[PDB]
RNA sequence: GGCGAAGCUACCAUCUGUGGGAUUAUGACUGAACGCCUCUAAGUCAGAAUCCCGCCCAGGCGGAACGAUACGGCAGCGCCGGAGCCUCGGUUGGCCUCGGAUAGCCGGUCCCCCGCGGGGUCCGGUGCGGAGAGCCCUUCGUCCCGGGAAACGGGGCGGCCGGAAAGGGGGCCGCCCUCUCGCCCGUCACGCACCGCACGUUCGUGGGGAACCUGGCGCUAAACCAUUCGUAGACGACCUGCU
RNA sequence: CGUUCAUAGCGACGUCGCUUUUUGAUCCUUCGAUGUCGGCUCUUCCUAUCAUUGUGAAGCAGAAUUCACCAAGCGUUGGAUUGUUCACCCACUAAUAGGGAACGUGAGCUGGGUUUAGACCGUCGUGAGACAGGUUAGUUUUACCCUACUGAUGAUGUGUUG
RNA sequence: GAGUGUGUAACAACUCACCUGCCGAAUCAACUAGCCCUGAAAAUGGAUGGCGCUGGAGCGUCGGGCCCAUACCCGGCCGUC
RNA sequence: UGCGAGUGCCUAGUGGGCCACUUUUGGUAAGCAGAACUGGCGCUGCGGGAUGAACCGAACGCCGGGUUAAGGCGCCCGAUG
């Protein structure tokens, strides 16, 4: 027989695999589109969560019943280090896809940056890179990478860049430095992997990525809670307390000719640490970090121009399960995805 | 019935000076050139009489499906002569009741907006076709004038602003409002 | 000994026909340029046909069921698949004696591609009817790289035009060559025209 | 029984939720059929909670690029330059490329004009003979001489270029060294002539493993378990640290 | 009929078809058992489309409201009574459209009334008892097996790992 | 046309049927038979068997050629009569 | 026209049938119920109709060659390549 009320579907049905994410970092899965107007910059950047305070602000939108009036304002507070280019890469588009094309490495790599190469740095020699770092002080090796730089100038279409966060700045315990490829926006190719060229083993701050009263994107891991149940996991209707057999379980499954039980019937599993990517979040402020002229600079972290204190955003006591913020930040409008500490992208 | 042939001439001015790569005729002469292939159809274009003085096109052994593409061959052929020596110009006259229908161009004739049709506070941007300029005429007080070569271009244009302003969800019949065609002449008569 | 079929031109089953029969008997053939095919009937007609096929999935798990492939090499593909014993041992081996891409591979840029006149268009439909390519309709399905393909067939088809530039400046040489040494090679040409050469 | 750190939690607090393509229905343009007219027959336009793609999730008995690749007290590897011996199977010359039209093509000089390419004109074919009803090589061999072809050619180490969609044993300069042998016509003989009896004849230094060989060049680790971490967790698994 | 006007909307007297969401007809499957009604929860599908998207026609002046088309993407409620499927009413709403999946769904739940054994009332029968008449109380067993699915290890090849 | 339409208290007035001015070959009307379309809407995704097919691999009428069943002929063997 | 005929004893099993061309009863109709002739399945394999009670052909000891019925000859799949 056909149901007597009708009702939304519970759950949603684009994000069926509710697997543990094979991935920690999270991930770009689509760089935004080339176009060959605008100058070369960044496109993605690697975030840490660090906490979440309180922003009394002015709305000055037309129309609304807010209209000069203030509010308060959940933001985020992400720790944000510079990052350091330790290589950049090439791809060209296939008919069966869009293949990488060459890897080309920086001489001088951190050693942060190898601990990423290493399942084990205790027990290990510390020998990565050993013999590739060697074909650059040499002109043979130099000559040997100076056509592979013009090869990619010729056959690739995307460039993307290699850069690594740094754990020196952070009061996390791990020292491991996370690598993401960021894909370089800007005109044509040529000039676009020059810049890359000259801004190899440097640093880059975020206002060179962000700016201003930005309107980005949040990627990063769900905060893992789990083997949950189906109630918890789909938000399914509870049954009541007459039952027998349990009352934090979907009751009927599917009828008897087959609906041997398909993808779309909400059964328990894993619930937490899925892969998310969350748009549409406004930056309200990127931040100056700890710097030094001849006192400490604690003055200029979360001083406005009405406050005038000498505050800085870390908490009394500090961040909660966190640490201490020193290096310079972005303020993100909202709550994002993750937990503490989570590499956020 | 496969009609064995269906044959027609093509008289042409001695002032048009056209040509053909095999079925694709280039038609050319004082306004400008024409060019629209004529593939397709499976029949051929021959080019007789010297200085050029007629077109012929036959079918042989076909049925009514087309037969009846015959005559369409030379119809678009005597609109390219006629968009070449004349042109087409369609006049463009606007009918409102109330609320005056304010028509203005912006580069050349390219784009043309439609404001304070019906009190609408939605402006209508729309585009013309390549080679179609559009222009206000003069000694009347609103009346929309479009100027070209190619008869399916500049009509397709005037369509495109006569369906522009449509009326939604109101009777048809008593709200006979918008830009409708006036008549469909040349720049000159000769 | 391998056969490279170019796939321009070419009807989708008419040309499976003679595929799928010449892989059964041991003899390896590549079916490249798998945009060019196309299919009798308007192209309103031929989408409709396929998108229904987009509708065959199995409602319980969609995930094992029916893959439909969305590139015209797998398309051209999956109608092979259909003509063949695939179930039985004899059918999972003649598959891997089919090669079938889209474009030009570069292993087959340099390769002469044959023509099945059994199943051209213009051989086999009829003129006043309509046609549907294969590449076309691939793309509205889902197919992504129609734009790279074609940046590449056109790179591709540049750069045999030089070589077939060259082909002709070698062939007047060629020409030129019996237009100057014909009065010491005129022992040995008519040996060749009294067996019926050179006519 | 109050209050309550941290952690979980509520539309019971808070944040976010997208851009294109084709077209359906429809309204049309040109326009015959049916010298008139018509959205239709060829063709063309607009066209949506529709469909599909983009956004987001997983990532295939699917690929790609890069790094390190076992100095120890042995050993073991990687690249390049000789004979036997197991297994696996088909195999019996290669064709090294225009695009495209089908009521239409091919190749030229270009007296002519634009930036070797294009257009007009002119010339010979168009069941294709600048033919895949097709092209190249053809192997029984060696020994002397004469005739046709060559003298600018065969073969024997470094520099310079063209190739990326899954990348070509391709072209040019010579040399310290060897020929009128290579291939086309004719004299002259020889080669176990195995006495009629079948898997003969190549791509075959074919792919994989075992150990012997001679010489040269270059190498020095990684993973897992154990412990810790707790951004994670039923257990596995995941993120970390540890002279 | 529709103020005149058959076809805007309708349409008698006739006539042609579709459906198994009704009752029928048959006994073809099962009586070495396929757990027999509803309600709750949940998944999917159909269009004979209530509303929303796009449209055409109205006895479409506007508004409101009817007829028709592509169209199942998204929704179709809270409650009083009754075990109810149904049914009626109140309020909100864009609408509160119709259905299927062994008349979906009992090793998912309840047992409310059907349908055991105890009883009471009314009718019938001399009687034991019968009533598809009414009321009351009346045990809802087992997954650790295979498959499906949810998650979690892994495996296959890339000489080994990242 | 003692008249088909427009407007007057009725007139006045215009226009249609019809005829003439120009053009030059088949046209019109009603039935009837084939192929195709509408009529034609159900629930797991769905079936000329599938792939696919449109100078058919769709339909009708046919002509050659070709395939095989334990069917027929010939031959070998067994058994029964 | 063709076939060697007649006759006497015991005797198992069966006594639920079903389908089809044609005729036909009741029923709107039914893969419904009930009749006549004939042929089948039951009891029977084989080729074909993709699949299969009853449809077409054809009935069967074990094999080789040849040829066909009904069906077929784009591929699966033998054959119009």
């Amino acid at each position: 027989s056909h149901r007597k009320f009708s009702a939304p579907r519970h759950g949603s049905l684009g994000f069926l695999p509710r697997k543990r994410s094979s991935r920690h970092r999270g991930k770009v899965k689509s760089f935004p589109k080339d176009d060959p107007s605008k100058p070369v910059h960044l496109t993605a950047f690697l975030g840490y969560k660090a906490g979440m305070t309180h922003i009394v602000r002015e709305v000055d939108r037309p129309g609304s019943k807010v209209n000069k009036k203030e509010v308060v304002e959940a933001v985020t507070i992400v720790e944000t280090p510079p990052m350091v280019v330790v290589g950049i890469v090439g791809y060209v588009e296939t008919p069966r896809g869009l293949r990488t094309f060459k890897t080309v490495f920086a001489e001088h790599i951190s050693d942060e940056c190898k601990r990423r190469f290493y399942k084990n740095w205790h027990k290990s020699k510390k020998k990565a890179f050993t013999k590739y770092c060697k074909k650059w002080q040499d002109d043979a090796g130099k000559r040997q990478l100076d056509k592979d730089f013009s090869s990619m100038k010729k056959y690739c279409q995307v460039i993307r860049v290699l850069a690594h966060t740094q754990m020196r700045l952070l009061p996390l315990r791990q020292k491991k430095a996370h690598l993401m490829e960021i894909q370089v926006n800007g005109g044509t190719v040529a000039e676009k992997l020059d810049w890359a060229r000259e801004r190899l083993e440097q640093q880059v701050p975020v206002s060179q990525v962000f700016g201003q009263d930005e309107m980005i994107d949040v990627i990063g891991v769900t905060k893992g809670k789990g083997y949950k149940g189906v109630t918890s996991r789909w938000h399914t209707k509870k049954l009541p307390r007459k039952t027998h057999r349990g009352l934090r379980k979907v009751a009927c499954i599917g009828a008897w000719h087959p609906a041997r039980v398909a993808f779309s019937v909400a059964r328990a599993g894993q619930k937490g640490y899925h892969h998310r990517t969350e748009i549409n979040k406004k930056i309200y402020k990127i931040g100056q970090g700890y710097l030094i002229k001849d006192g400490k600079l604690i003055k200029n972290n979360a001083s406005t121009d009405y406050d005038l204190s000498d505050k800085s955003i870390n908490p009394l006591g500090g961040f909660v399960h966190y640490g201490e913020v020193t290096n310079d930040f972005v303020m993100l409008k909202g709550c994002v995805v993750g937990t503490k500490k989570r590499v956020l992208t | 019935m496969k009609t064995i042939l269906s044959n027609q001439t093509v008289d042409i001015p001695e002032n048009v000076d056209i040509s053909l790569k095999g079925r694709t005729v280039i038609v050319k002469g004082p306004r400008g050139t024409l060019r629209r292939d004529f593939n397709h159809i499976n029949v051929e274009l021959s080019l007789l009489g010297k200085k050029k003085k007629r077109l012929r096109v036959d079918k042989w052994w076909g049925n009514r499906k087309e037969l009846a593409t015959v005559r369409t061959i030379c119809s678009h052929v005597q609109n390219m002569i006629k968009g070449v020596t004349l042109g087409f110009r369609y006049k463009m006259r606007s009918v409102y009741a109330h609320f005056p229908i304010n028509v203005v161009i912006q580069e050349n004739g390219s784009l043309v907006e439609i404001r304070n049709f019906l009190g609408e506070k939605y402006i209508r941007r729309v585009r013309m076709r390549p080679g179609v300029a559009c222009s206000v005429s003069q000694a009347q007080k609103d009346e929309l004038v479009l100027e070209g070569n190619d008869i399916e271009l500049v009509s397709n244009s005037a369509a495109l602003i006569q369906q522009a302003t449509t009326v939604k969800n109101k009777d048809i019949r008593k709200f006979l409002d918008g830009i409708y065609v006036s008549e469909k002449g040349t720049v000159q008569q000769a | 000994q391998v056969l490279v079929l170019d796939g321009r031109g070419h009807l989708l089953g008419r040309l499976a026909a003679i595929v799928a029969k010449q892989v059964l008997l041991g003899r390896k053939v590549v079916v490249v340029r798998c945009e060019g095919i196309n299919i009798s009937g308007n192209f309103y007609r031929n989408k409709l046909k396929y998108l229904a096929f987009l509708r065959k999935r199995m409602n319980t798990n969609p995930s094992r069921g029916p893959y439909h492939f969305r590139a015209p090499s797998r398309i051209f593909w999956r109608t092979v698949r259909g003509m063949l014993p695939h179930k039985t041992k004899r059918g999972q081996a003649a598959l891997d004696r089919l090669k079938v891409f889209d474009g030009i591979p570069p292993p087959y840029d340099k390769k002469k591609r044959m023509v099945v006149p059994a199943a051209l268009k213009v051989v086999r439909l009829k003129p006043t009817r309509k046609f549907a390519y294969l590449g076309r309709l691939a793309h509205e399905v889902g197919w992504k790289y129609q734009a790279v393909t074609a940046t590449l067939e056109e790179k591709r088809k540049e750069k045999a035009k030089i070589h077939y530039r060259k082909k002709k400046q070698l062939m007047r040489l060629r020409k030129q060559a019996e237009k100057n040494v014909e009065k010491k090679i005129d022992r040995f040409t008519e040996v060749l025209k009294t067996h019926g050469f050179l006519v």
